[PDB]
């Protein structure tokens, strides 16, 4: 059942935010970065992933 | 009157598409650079309205797509096109698909733009783990997934207004190990997150143009599936 | 001329982005972070600083 | 109908004000939490029209200030309130300014909110360097600038709708040494940035509420001028 399915499953279980992660969730962040609203942000890696990246250990 | 070139749409299951949907919401004009291996088929499906349900921005808004262009990020200028791919079944018919050429094309039809999106990656040996990746495959991953960004920038930077903004997509395996993200894909994303800083320095100082990268969570796109694990 | 004047002067000399950093530059970011547009971002430190944070060495 | 509590504003030269101005562009109702010692000065200045120009959102709206409340992030509940500030000239004519008291006041008056901003910091010994900072001084930095964020969260979560969102402000000194940023303010921001993560897991899992922090670059606000090197 592949790599990406493990990935989705793990993220939907262990991420701070439980929602399914959607293409349009990145899309709207992309949209903000591309717009003038983010005129003072450059050179950054902005994480859009329901917060998974902050976790060290699982719980279960 | 914002215009965005989105490099790396092959269907409506990727982040490219979602980026196009959300950008429409703001009424920004969308131009797609499609890889020639999937170009004729994407055009065909679009023409047959396959993407009609998909182009629906709930708010009784239809996606508005300025243009659709063949585009291969491996190629900087026309002189970089090797004879074989130049003659290939998929490329033989198409033209102006190098990074330099699509820049000019866009600059002739529509003038300077102000938004640029890099939403593409590729790596011949993603299936192999880092230790077992060959030089060739590794360099392929960096070429296709990291350099392509830098080069997209060199050329598009001249068809963009000051204050324009550029983004690419990355993945956390650059910073933490995910086994199975091989082929030097992890290397390429590390390089891409480093080049995102360096370029932001050069682009900011000289052009007043900004660049950032989005590290996305997993999504079930076409490319995602091609990682046999 | 105190510490903040040094920091503002350094920032404006050396940050990737040359413009004067306004409180509304930070405001438009907070606006976005507080909205549903950013539903998939959490637990992040987001830098709104004209990129200064990415530099190691100055040029002067 | 969206409400945002911005905790930490004494004037219009800081980040809290800029945040208020931009939220107004989206029609969000703004409630200010003001450190008691400068609350009457603020009301007077406001009543006397000193902020009228600063309130105009380009687009011909006035900033929609729902309310302005005394708020002191040193005090969690009514019984943390010490005797000397109970008899303090500035405090004793104000009431309900502890973090819990203002959660309740706001909820009683306007219902649930969906946006929270922590935009305040303090450290009695910011003028000393870390090595020369006392326990008392350090701990006041942490209490006022870092614990204050946890406490805000704990009391406000209950008066917020799910999917609601929370920010605070931080400074890069937490990660890279900036000499002069003393008194344990750097330590405080380090803690704040780590607490943002841990809070993000708890608030995320339990309430589907989000939390992030913005690392701003320098602005000449009151507190910034008070640093002094
Ligand atoms: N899907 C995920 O879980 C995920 C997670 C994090 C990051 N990303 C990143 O997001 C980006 C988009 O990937 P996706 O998941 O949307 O997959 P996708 O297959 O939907 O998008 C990749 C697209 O790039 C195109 N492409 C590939 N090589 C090209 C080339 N040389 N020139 C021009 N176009 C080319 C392909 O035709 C394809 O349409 C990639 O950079 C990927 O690394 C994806
Ligand atoms: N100015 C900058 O260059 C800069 C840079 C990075 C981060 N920040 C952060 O921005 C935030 C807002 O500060 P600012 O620089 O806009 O200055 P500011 O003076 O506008 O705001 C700080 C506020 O905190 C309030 N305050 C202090 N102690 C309090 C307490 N015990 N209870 C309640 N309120 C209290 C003060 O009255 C003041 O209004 C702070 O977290 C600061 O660390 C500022
Ligand atoms: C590997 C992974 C694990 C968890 C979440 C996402 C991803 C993920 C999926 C597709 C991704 O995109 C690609 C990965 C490899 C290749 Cl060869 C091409 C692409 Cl477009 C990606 O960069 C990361
Ligand atoms: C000191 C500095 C140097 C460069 C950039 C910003 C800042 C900066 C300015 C004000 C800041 O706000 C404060 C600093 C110290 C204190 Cl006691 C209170 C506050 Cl509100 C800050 O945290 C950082």
């Amino acid at each position: 059942y592949t790599f990406i399915d493990y990935a989705i499953e793990y993220s939907e279980k262990y991420a701070p935010l439980r929602q399914k992660l959607l293409s349009t969730d990145i899309g709207s962040v992309a949209s903000f970065l591309l717009s003038r609203e983010s005129r003072a942000i450059t050179g950054q890696t902005i994480y859009v992933d329901n917060g998974l990246n902050i976790m060290f250990l699982p719980d279960d | 009157e914002d215009i965005c070139f989105i490099a790396g749409i092959g269907d409506t299951n990727g982040y490219g598409w979602g980026i196009a949907k959300e950008l429409s919401k703001r009424n920004v004009k969308i131009i797609f650079g499609i890889w020639p291996p999937v170009y004729n088929i994407f055009m065909k499906n679009y023409k047959n309205g396959k993407f009609d349900n998909d182009m629906i921005i709930d708010k009784d808004k239809k996606m508005n797509i300025l243009d659709m262009l063949p585009f291969d990020a491996s190629f900087d200028t026309a002189n970089d096109i090797d004879e074989e791919t130049k003659n290939n079944k998929r490329y033989n018919m198409l033209q102006n698909y190098t990074i330099e050429d699509v820049a000019n094309l866009i600059h002739q039809k529509y003038g300077k733009i102000n938004m640029l999106v890099h939403s593409l990656a590729n790596a011949k040996e993603v299936q192999k783990d880092l230790l077992n990746t060959s030089r060739k495959g590794y360099l392929d991953a960096l070429s296709k997934s990291s350099y392509s960004l830098i080069s997209l920038c060199k050329y598009f930077v001249n068809i963009m207004k000051p204050q324009s903004s550029i983004i690419s997509l990355t993945y956390h395996a650059s910073q933490k190990v995910v086994p199975g993200y091989g082929g030097g894909m992890s290397s390429a994303k590390a390089a891409l997150e480093s080049d995102t800083r360096v370029l932001a320095y050069h682009l900011g100082r000289n052009y007043n143009i900004r660049i950032n990268t989005i590290s996305a969570g997993p999504l079930k796109s076409r490319a995602a599936t091609a990682i046999n694990k």
